[PDB]
């Protein structure tokens, strides 16, 4: 979850 | 303007900015204006920026003590609603330094405050609130959020099962206690007050601490397995409430629940830092939500306030039950469903995301089901929420023909039917009978509870 | 009325019938398929609710070959045959295990 | 029941009495139900006193362990809706003993929970709450109430006169304080911070108290009227909120103010008990009643927020202004500004009061009128509220074509001629625009006032 | 009275309303006035209704003031004394708003500050008060109460078994844990503190807790029942007082003791919030009542102490035996009992109950007997008191032949025996000796006891 | 105000 | 006890 | 002379030594080789708060040197699996784990989380071996407020010892949390980033 | 100052 869905991604 | 001429204006000279494009550090709102017949949109969403932000009804002599160009709120987009022609979307974008840093009080109070109240509108809907990372960063968030919290009980592979205590309200402390001792004995991971329990004439919450704690500590000690209930610690003021969180957290409660809008954001904001500062699970209830959220031409939407919870924080939020819920609804909770559990929901008409939302390293929240919910629900309650849920079976388990014990078990027993086979690759809502009717050749508990709730 | 029976459990799937190995092989096969590593851990039964149980040899880092974690289990199960043995996945993008379930309960 | 039978059963088997006579400890709730069609109305009213006390979707076990009898709500009486046929008024009785005492949030949270998510109506309006003598002794009240607050500030024979700072957000401290000196020096009583002016990039909360302390007594020793500012104490966290009030009152500010909705029930009962403790007026902003009070259909009705905010504590409440309002709302405005300052309010269904509301001592809370409002309201504003009042100016004297001080003044001297008029036995709002152009001969400011805005 | 004139005036022109109707709110007390010849029934009530509320002896202009018709005390009702010429019951009223709430020192001081020394009365006996609901809303009351301290020592089916140790004075701390270790290994539930005993040269209070708190432990150990020690709290000050009760709650005590009367209303109120707060139990003694209930025509009837006390707080209060009582002095001595234990007392006069009563949720209180009692009192102690007792038995354990634990163990068959006959359906007093006997040859102990101490 | 409309009255 | 004679009933 | 000095103040006599002297425009280079506290001035100085003997009895370690490790990679552990590392490399033989330097409290592991797993593992790890162990947890924080909170935590939880960088952390904050550690008895480890 | 050059401006 969390860092999988970053803004960065 | 450089002068000051006195008298009424009209706010769209001002505030209507159809050509700004949003910085990255504005947060951003999507009202539902639903106006009274004469009034202009354009001249309505101004007026929404306005006395949201920095606007007077009449023009003042000290807005030229400021800049108002860099202060103002202002609407900057008009857009359809699909299907209803009596409403728009306005879209305000309002910059960060408007607001308390940390604080979803301030945030909260000046989108809210008084727009509502306009003549000119029939209805007002709070939409969607872009809160921008460096907004979202000055927030406390979570105390834990899922990862932690699966860590800190040790609980792995699939949803949580809790069990609100029936009757909501009269019964003693120990018999509290009894019921807690018994449904966790039989299986559920958590028990919790329900949200009317405080401190009554019937049971002091002294005594309920005391006698839950003591059922807890048994339950896990005959299990083997890690247990807790969600102590109410919702009070009449600050200071009582936290006493009531020092005492679980003296007695050693892993969990205790707070009620964050009729609480009310100050005092959950205190408790969730209180929570991370003492290691402390919190479970939200959202009691009051329907008051405000129902309603889809006046009010706030609910995925508005899973964003301020998540900023407020809580580790687990109560986001009710899709099964109730039509498929016009249904694919709108799973939007704050994923806007309360990701890092980065991107915007999605269809799901009722009106703009990208990033969480960047803030914890996720465990999404909640309960209601009339029994084991012919665990399917389709796997399916809609996953893993990182807490299904909460009040009735569901007390309401067992042998007791919570039995309830229990034949919850935990649905539960974990229901999640080897969606790991089976079974498609667990079309085989949902199946699955349960399978499990139950080797559960009498789960036998007769099929046999007690229609499917 | 039936009196229910209170006993030990072992948290996700402990309420279900005990697995085969084709139960078991599923879960690992759905870990896998989600891009979970899989790992092994052990503990004395007296020492289940500790935080850190043993941890056999390292997580499977990019083992996408189910036999290889079963094999890996029943290594860990002969060095240590009277501890609970547990499968767990690790998800390094939320940093938390995607699954966890005891396959041997011990003793 | 004196046997344990599992499953689902009808709620008007237990939580319908309409033979039942409710005892005065009784809290008894008014809800208007608009029911789908399909359902029964003793169901609806049923299941309302069930959800909202004891019961449960399912029969559970543990009902056997107490006495359902005693504790559990029931509704007792449904009424038509006079012209509206899709409604009905269901009255249920609560058990005293059902609520921890001193607690508006454990009441509040109990009769608005979960009821209002009802599928089984299309919409449920709280309408009233009759709060029993003996539960309003254990509550706290107003920290000193009108009596009290009139002698502590030596104000006696006229409304006050308050004025909220513009524009709302973008001044800074010493700018916002020369605003608020320039108002009291005028002629104003009060002035206030905005809403959503709590502590910002541009004027954090230290650097505005300050200012504003230095200009109200400089004020106050230029005019030898007891002067004041409501600084607003709204905070993120408890302890952020209590720091702010006791640095208010370490500099002697006499009054500050809260929003009791937004900031939350559990602060705000908190706040008032301070403030009682250390001799502090508070004032209670009403920001997001609007979400909550406007639909006629689904929702709270003002007068029962404005009973929970006479429990909770406050000296002043924003009541809104009347002059908006239509004769048919006028009633139910001066309905509850009874119940904000009245000891007894004899229920007239007229005026929306369904129940006798007895006081007893507890103080009443000065009614606070504000908006777009100006010199021209004043003679219908002193009518409609008489001298218990607060009139907040903010547009009105910040936007005077020559200042707040000559603003101040035209309001103070416009609030003036109306009283003197109206203790000489003249009808003030048929005469207004007689008394205010008599008035405006003597003073410029007031002159100029009435050329700016319209009557 | 309109106009202010100076002067002495009757005291019957304004504080004898023989058609006033008290309300549900008013605080009603019942004099017994025994006045002297020449002086008139009305103006002794009215003189004492002035007194005891607002009267003055002359007229003062300060009167005029406020609205004496509202807070003036009235006398409303004379009656005869039964059998007794020469005295009258006085029935007052009392507006609630005369008194603090929560505050049985201030009711208890403006009831029986001065009129107890007028020269007009002979004798002036409080007979009864009625405490409204509201007013006993704000109360705190007992801090568990009978069934809370049930389930808290886990002690269910008969009445609870006490000992004082003996000598009230002079032993050593170690010893006198000898002796409460002794009494608690053979079968008492609790042993206490004598009331004189505080912290004296013979034996410091810290020490005497440490010793009792090792004897308690080790007779729980070895008896597999729960025990306790009253550890007298008793001190000269308040801080004397928490410090005491901070040490036995930090050693694990579950219960202290207080004199109420002579320790004081104001420390005894504080101890009782204490407790509830740290979840200790309350035992009160009532040294001094003798001293003011004893005498018919002059003081206050304990019943008026009895009420003041479950108000103030106490988990146990000591209430003689009615086994010495006449059989007029029993109907009033179970008069009291109920009214310490019952929810709701109904006027009977027969009874000395001159008003209903009622207590709501406010929890009962332990009735506890003491004095010169012996076995041979059991049966009738068994049915006076039944379950929800405590029975000490100082003298009658110490002073049984073979020691402390022989004697706590005739004491305990005793009971025991009694109870098993009154459950199944004997009557206990009039087959008291029977009972005794046949238990007798099953235990040596209650045999020798029973030859110790006549029948 | 306050004691002259009281429900006594 | 305690419920079983209220004034209520 | 020692006059111009505040007692007990490595601060006072570092900032005067340092200040501005290497600013000047006349050299092209100053190097502070060297400094003589007399022992008048040592003894105003509270030094280290245990030592090497005290050290060596609080953890009963005789005749070798000890040994260390840094939990790796330095940066993105979460608490739990931060603490299943410290086990395995405690019960394996080294005496002492520590964080690393840059951890502190993170968003992928918050301090307290990061302490409570540490200590079950240091515990365990204890237990399993028969030897004392510990794991120098990072109290370096941004205030000093939040410095003593999470020493008082370390103390609370039984962590026998701590660990601070003292040039980044600072010597007000060093010194204070030196003092704290003979107060409290913790070892306290310096780290020189 | 301040508000003059800020990066929107």
């Amino acid at each position: 979850p969390r860092l999988d869905l970053i803004e960065q991604a | 303007v450089k002068k000051y001429s006195a008298g009424v204006k009209e706010y769209r000279q001002t505030y209507w900015m159809p050509e700004y494009t949003p910085l990255d550090s504005d947060i951003l709102a999507c009202f539902k204006i639903t106006p009274q017949p004469g009034v202009d949109r354009e001249e309505a969403a101004a007026a929404v920026a306005a006395e949201s932000s920095t606007g007077t009804w009449t023009t003042v002599w000290t807005d030229l003590l400021t800049d108002m160009d860099y202060y103002k709120g202002r609407a900057y987009r008009i857009e359809d609603v699909p299907g209803d022609d009596a409403a728009f979307y306005a879209f305000i974008a309002y910059p960060i330094d408007l607001f308390e840093e940390g604080s979803v009080v301030n945030v909260f109070t000046s989108l809210v405050g008084n727009v509502f109240g306009f003549k000119a509108v029939r209805g007002l809907r709070l939409e969607d609130v872009r809160f921008p990372l460096a907004y979202v960063k000055t927030c406390g968030g979570p105390p834990h959020g899922i990862q932690v919290e699966r860590d800190k009980m040790n609980k792995y592979g699939r949803p949580l099962l809790g069990c609100t205590i029936k009757p909501k309200l009269g019964l003693s402390a120990k018999n509290y206690g009894r019921a807690v001792y018994e449904c966790l004995r039989g299986g559920l991971d958590f028990t919790k007050d329900d949200e009317n329990i405080n401190s009554q004439p019937f049971m002091r919450w002294r005594d309920r601490f005391l006698f839950v704690q003591d059922a807890t500590e048994t339950a896990e000690a005959q299990t083997g397995e890690r247990k807790g209930h969600y102590l109410n610690v919702t009070a009449p003021t600050p200071e009582e409430m936290y006493k009531r969180a020092e005492f679980a957290k003296e007695i050693g409660a892993p969990i205790i629940m707070h009620d964050y809008i009729t609480g009310g954001f100050t005092a959950n904001t205190g408790l969730a830092k209180w929570c991370q500062d003492n290691g402390v699970l919190l479970h939200i209830h959202r009691a009051m939500h329907a008051v405000i959220d129902r309603n889809p031409n006046h009010g706030i939407h609910f995925r508005v306030l899973t964003k301020i919870l998540r900023l407020s924080g809580g580790d687990h939020l109560h986001t009710g039950t899709v099964v109730g819920k039509l498929e016009g609804d249904r694919a709108s909770t799973l939007g704050w469903i994923d806007l309360l559990r990701e890092s980065f929901i991107p915007e999605d008409r269809s799901r009722g995301i009106f703009f990208d939302q990033d969480w960047g390293s803030m914890p996720g929240v465990f999404a909640v089901a309960s209601g009339g919910i029994h084991v012919w629900h665990m399917p389709a309650l796997v399916n809609i929420f996953g893993d990182d849920s807490v299904l909460q079976f009040g009735g569901g388990t007390l309401g067992h023909p042998w007791g919570n014990a039995a309830g229990a078990a034949a919850n935990r027993v649905a539960l974990e039917a229901c999640v080897e086979a969606r790991n089976q690759g079974r498609d667990i809502e079309k085989e949902g009978k199946e699955i349960l009717t399978a499990a139950a050749q080797h559960s009498p508990e789960l036998k007769i509870a099929m046999e007690t709730w229609k499917e | 009325m039936q009196d229910y029976k209170q006993s030990l459990k072992y948290e996700t799937f402990s309420y279900l019938p005990p697995m085969n190995a084709e139960r078991i092989r599923a879960q690992i096969k759905y870990a896998i398929a989600q891009g979970w590593s899989p790992g092994i851990e052990h503990v004395e039964v007296k020492n289940s609710m500790n935080q850190y149980w043993y941890m056999w040899k390292l997580p499977f880092f990019g083992e996408q070959n189910v036999d290889n974690v079963l094999a890996e289990i029943e290594a860990c199960r002969s060095a240590y045959p009277t501890h609970q043995v547990k499968l767990v996945a690790y998800d390094n993008y939320a940093q938390s295990l995607g699954l966890a379930f005891v396959v041997y309960r011990g003793n």
